[PDB]
């Protein structure tokens, strides 16, 4: 299993990026898949997720109404829709999956991308 | 359990590659030194996957474990963790895990994977009704029973297994993520109730009939069910057969050991699309 990760980039306090991470090699049909962020030196932190092939998603209480994930499950690729951006969304974010999603929420026992810098300034 | 003084932790932890997991979780610099209960008592979470671990003796001085990864190692009871009254998460794929009562205490566990293990008998799961994630796959089950009893269950592997009879599925309707490719399953009605499927798995059954006698113009009926009880029509028949609902016929003018067919049949439950696929595979006496 590999992950490339897309997007990210640097915007304004209220701004807006996306992110986008796509899955190659050998997935399993359905799958949970999305984003962790970590500040350098901090603690990681799950920040949303979704059930590739099916609908469930799960948010941060920090994000979840600020952003948004989907899915393109043809393409086995998952996007993340960041509105409202504050300066505490500043962080690597790291794509990351594995195929249950309550086990996905540990981290532990998931793939990892290779991470994406995502900075919000004022 | 506890240790009354401190004591090296080599003495405490037979299994040399556990003692060096302990060592390492703790920070000290060696096998030998000495271990506080205090220092027991803080360890909360043991990360020990592909590690040749053979026991896991002593991990009952380790009160507060909440989250115990052990996947991949070479363990054959689990004894050791019938006090980790603390337990939540415990990941013991690719043991060779059988008592599965050594669990029964474990009212806080909430999430469970045995998968490639060689279980059988998971009768003892009776006992953790509170679970909310139980992972099976790729074992040798065939009686599913007591999980008619596991009603907090969100998500469940039965993936790779023996299962013909999914009845105690029925009433799980707390059931989002439902995993059961590779079995024997050939009807679908017990899943007909599970509302608040997201998920739902059903590839690559092999369904087995029991055998009868070979005939010239042999006549089968189909028994592959959705789960309106409709029959599900076969795509590809062995041996030059035809499908005349509710039978599939052939004509065989020569004994041969089997005949079969293969279905494929979309299905929906809840917000679930599936792909319920198997061959059904009828034995022939000669």
């Amino acid at each position: 299993v590999k992950l490339e990760e897309s997007g990210g980039g640097s915007v304004q306090a209220g701004g807006s990026l996306r992110l986008s991470c796509a899955a190659s090699g050998h997935t399993y049909s359905t799958y949970c898949m999305g984003w962790f962020r970590q500040v350098p030196g901090k603690e990681r932190e799950g920040v949303a997720r979704i059930n590739v092939g099916g609908s469930s998603t799960w948010y941060a209480d920090s994000v979840r109404d600020r952003f948004t994930i989907s899915q393109d499950n043809a393409k086995n690729t998952v996007y993340l829709q960041m509105n409202s951006l504050k300066l505490e969304d500043t962080a690597i974010y790291y794509c990351t999956l594995h195929r249950f999603c309550n086990t996905w929420s540990l981290g532990t026992l998931n793939v990892w991308g290779q991470g994406t810098q995502v900075t919000v300034s004022s | 359990e506890t240790i009354t003084v401190p004591t090296p932790i080599k003495q405490i932890f037979s299994d040399d590659a556990f003692a060096e997991t302990i060592k390492d979780n703790l920070k000290k610099k060696s096998v030998t030194d000495a271990v506080t209960q205090n220092e027991l008592n803080s360890i909360d979470q043991i990360i020990a996957n592909n590690s040749d671990i053979k026991s896991v003796q002593g991990i009952q001085y380790l009160p507060n474990v909440t989250k115990l990864f052990l996947n991949g190692n070479k363990l054959t009871d689990i004894k050791p963790l019938a006090n980790l009254k603390n337990l939540g998460w415990l990941f013991l794929d690719e043991n060779k895990v059988k008592d599965l009562s050594s669990l029964k205490d474990l009212k806080k566990l909430k999430s469970l994977s045995l998968e490639h293990n060689g279980i059988s008998d998971i009768n003892g799961l009776v006992h953790l009704p509170q679970l909310e994630s139980l992972y099976l796959g790729n074992n040798k089950i065939t009686d599913i029973t007591v999980l008619s009893r596991l009603t907090k269950l969100d998500t469940l592997s039965l993936e790779d297994n023996q299962i013909s009879d999914i009845v105690p599925l029925a009433g799980l309707t707390k059931l989002q993520n439902l995993y059961l490719s590779k079995n024997h399953i050939s009807d679908l009605r017990a899943l007909a109730g599970l509302k608040n499927l997201d998920v739902l798995e059903l590839f690559s059954q092999e369904c087995l009939n029991k055998p009868i006698n070979h005939q010239s113009n042999l006549v089968v009926p189909n028994t592959v069910k959705n789960t309106d009880g409709s029959l599900v029509t076969p795509e590809i028949i062995s041996d030059d057969g035809d499908y005349e609902k509710p039978n599939v016929k052939w004509h065989l003018p020569e004994f041969t050991n089997e005949v079969s067919f293969i279905f494929y049949q979309p299905v929906t439950i809840g917000k679930a699309k599936a792909r319920f696929h198997g061959r059904v595979t009828q034995p022939l006496k000669e």
